[PDB]
């Protein structure tokens, strides 16, 4: 099976520098051109850099004289030196195969890898603080929990341990001026059941070991 | 009395250099007069030389030079709509894909021709196409014709190319000399003596067509064009500042060279 | 330095819908234009190269066309699996992708329900304070949110964010967050939010008072 996996890649302070790599299994990797294309959250593909098969390197000008590409066939792997970062630079890095027709025909990038973040900014890594957004009632009732100022991404979030997953909706987080992310979870219930069930958000951040479990009350 | 074949055969030839065209048109023609047989045939084979003119044709300053390079070669029999005479075999029969063809034409008795019991008319077709496809153009009994297309090529032992081949970034490598090569632009193509001799010296057709007569027709003299065909595609080079980069324009040129031959059924002869 | 404009943008329909996308190139590309699909938090798959070619696993109802400037995406008879992303992509020189163009699903307007949640005491023990206006489960995705404070409309000093088609009843669901200092926030009496949407016969509004709070 034909596979592309990228690696490398994390924080990095603006200014700084980092490394990809790629490797590539179930194929000829030497006789293929190869790409790093890029998307930032919620934007869409942008092409970042290429390599053909006889070490040949192309670049658009958002990345010239920044961001080198490079291969190494004995091991085949394909690299991006990232240099000079800047908050703009961040996104998930995708690896991707080119394939030709016997005779030179283009088909376009036949295969791709899953991607490796690289996210590029000031802000250093930080738990979140909870509050809850407390029930009022108009029918059936909202309630949530607002996940304040927390970096990097990711944050989890659940109620009631794994029991209450139905009208959950936690929001897309968003990057604050201050350089942080914050973002609420929200549920509906019905009214009936506010005097009477308990309602917990349990809020979870990996990066820095940060665990929280917060009542919700009227 | 006489107990063998009851056949003549009378060939002849016909020559015509076209100058401006860079053709050197040379016909056979073979009258096959089997004297059991109420039809009469002729055989015209179509050899000679079609120059290929690989040639530097367009300069717009030294980043930029297109040049002219054979993409078919095309030979066509024609005879007009009113004639008597017909189309009854021709060679080859069918597209080719070989690097070489070959066939001895031998006569099998009742108009019939083939590619112990055969009369030999004397001709053993050969030619070869380097990199070249031959495709048959949907004869009739007036007309017929072969195309002799480009088909695939390497280049300093890059990848095939062909006529559509491209890369983002130098576009169509087909006679790419060098991608970064710091010489003008007419400099940059591929020596012709590294691609098919098509291309340089050019090709020799070697096709047969024959044509049948009934005896009894009052009207014994047929007309006949023949055409041979040179189609040029324009393959140009730019400097993108970075790099040369190479398009290819299929088709844009066509040279033709026609003659109108005189066919006589009674002398056995064939006229310029 | 070849701008590609996918157009449009967002578009709704329904299964068996014979959908078109649009992409046009700043200046000529011949027709060296792929199309690609992509889902959330997947990758790319290959669907059409050299304008109208078809890649070999692609189901027949997808079909390009189109030269030079403009070209075009159809799928002839939408099914569930198409609902997605679609860039297209240049090849003439060097690669640009698209925009993108998302493929949503339509279903009947509704109407959000509004809720309004004021700012915790946590919070403003904190220094800051955040009052949070949701927006939950509605068709289609336009809405207008506006603050008011004692009825003062609201310069930029809020945040919206909004999920993407729930898998179940294909509704969206929007919150709006305003931030202000625990000092301005004490300054005023009431806070409210204002909510237009299509499915709403009039602006709904839901506010309350620091007072009794």
């Amino acid at each position: 099976e034909v596979q592309l996996v990228e690696s490398g890649g994390g924080l990095v302070q603006p200014g700084g520098s980092l490394r990809l790599s790629c490797a590539a299994s179930g194929f000829t990797f030497s006789s293929h051109d190869m790409h790093w294309v890029r998307q930032a959250t919620g934007k869409g593909l942008e092409w970042v850099s290429g390599i053909g098969t006889a070490g040949d390197t192309y670049y658009p000008d958002s990345v010239k004289g920044r961001f080198t590409i490079s291969r190494e066939n004995a091991k085949n792997s394909l690299y991006l030196q990232m240099n000079s970062l800047r908050a703009g630079d961040t996104a998930v890095y995708y690896c991707a195969r080119d394939r030709y027709s016997p005779t030179g025909h283009y088909y376009g990038m036949d295969v791709w890898g899953q991607g490796t973040t690289v996210t590029v900014s000031s802000a250093s890594t930080k738990g979140p603080s909870v509050f809850p957004l407390a029930p009022s009632s108009g029918g059936t009732a909202a309630l949530g929990c607002l996940v304040k100022d927390y970096f990097p991404e990711p944050v989890t979030v659940s109620w009631n341990s794994g029991a209450l997953t139905s009208g959950v909706h936690t929001f897309p987080a968003v990057l604050q001026s201050s350089g942080l992310y914050s973002l609420s979870s929200v549920v509906t219930v019905p009214s009936s059941s506010l005097g009477t069930q308990t309602y917990i958000c349990n809020v979870n951040h990996k990066p820095s070991n940060t665990k929280v479990d917060k009542r919700v009350e009227p | 009395t006489d107990i063998g074949s009851n056949t003549t055969v009378k060939t002849g030839d016909l020559v015509t250099y076209d100058k401006e065209n860079g053709m050197h048109k040379k016909v056979f023609y073979s009258f096959i007069d089997d004297k059991n047989h109420n039809k009469k045939l002729l055989v015209i084979r179509t050899k000679g030389t079609i120059a290929g003119q690989y040639r530097v044709y367009s300069e717009e300053g030294a980043n930029k030079s297109g040049l002219a390079w054979p993409s078919a070669f095309k030979v066509q029999l024609q005879l007009p709509d009113n004639e008597v005479a017909q189309i009854s075999d021709y060679y080859p029969r069918n597209s080719i894909d070989t690097k070489e063809y070959m066939s001895t034409l031998t006569y099998g008795f009742n108009g019939n021709v083939t590619g112990g019991a055969n009369v030999s008319i004397g001709h053993t077709l050969k030619y070869v196409q380097p990199d070249f496809k031959t495709i048959l153009e949907s004869p009739t009994d007036k007309k017929v014709g072969w195309k002799v297309i480009f088909n695939n090529m390497v280049n300093q032992n890059w990848g095939p190319y062909d006529r559509d081949s491209w890369n983002p970034v130098y576009g169509n490598q087909l006679f790419m000399k060098t991608r970064n090569g710091s010489m003008k632009a007419a400099d940059n193509f591929l020596d012709p003596n590294k691609a098919s001799s098509l291309l340089s010296s050019g090709f020799s057709p070697d096709f047969a067509t024959v044509i049948t007569m009934d005896r009894k027709a009052s009207k014994q003299q047929t007309n006949i064009d023949v055409i041979y065909e040179r189609v040029r595609d324009d393959y140009q080079l730019h400097w993108t500042s970075t790099n040369w980069k190479g398009t290819n324009t299929k088709d844009k040129w066509i040279d033709r060279s026609s003659e109108r031959y005189k066919i006589d059924w009674e002398k056995e002869e064939m006229t310029n | 330095d070849i701008q590609m404009t996918q157009s449009p943008s967002t578009l709704s329909a329904s299964v068996g819908d014979r959908v078109t996308i649009t992409c046009r190139a700043s200046q000529s590309i011949s027709s060296w234009l792929a199309w690609y699909q992509q889902k959330p938090g997947k990758a790319p798959k290959l669907l059409i190269y050299k304008a109208s070619s078809l890649e070999s696993g692609v189901p027949s109802r997808f079909s390009g066309s189109g030269s030079g400037t403009e070209f075009t995406l159809t799928i002839s008879s939408l099914q569930p699996d198409d609902f997605a992303t679609y860039y297209c992509k240049q090849y003439a020189d060097y690669w640009t992708f698209g925009q993108g163009t998302k493929v949503e699903i339509k279903r009947t307007v509704a109407a959000p329900s509004v809720f309004i949640f004021p700012p915790s005491d946590e919070q403003l023990k904190s220094g800051t304070a955040s009052v949070v206006c949701l927006l939950n489960n509605f068709y289609p995705r336009e809405a207008k949110v506006q603050w008011k404070v004692d009825n003062a409309l609201q310069s930029g000093n809020s945040q919206e964010s909004v999920t993407e088609q729930d898998s179940k009843d294909s509704t969206y669901s929007l919150s709006s967050t305003l931030t202000l200092s625990k000092a301005d926030y004490e300054k005023h009496k009431v806070y409210a939010c204002e909510v237009t949407h299509q499915g709403l016969s009039s602006p709904v509004t839901k506010s309350f008072n620091r007072g009794e709070c």
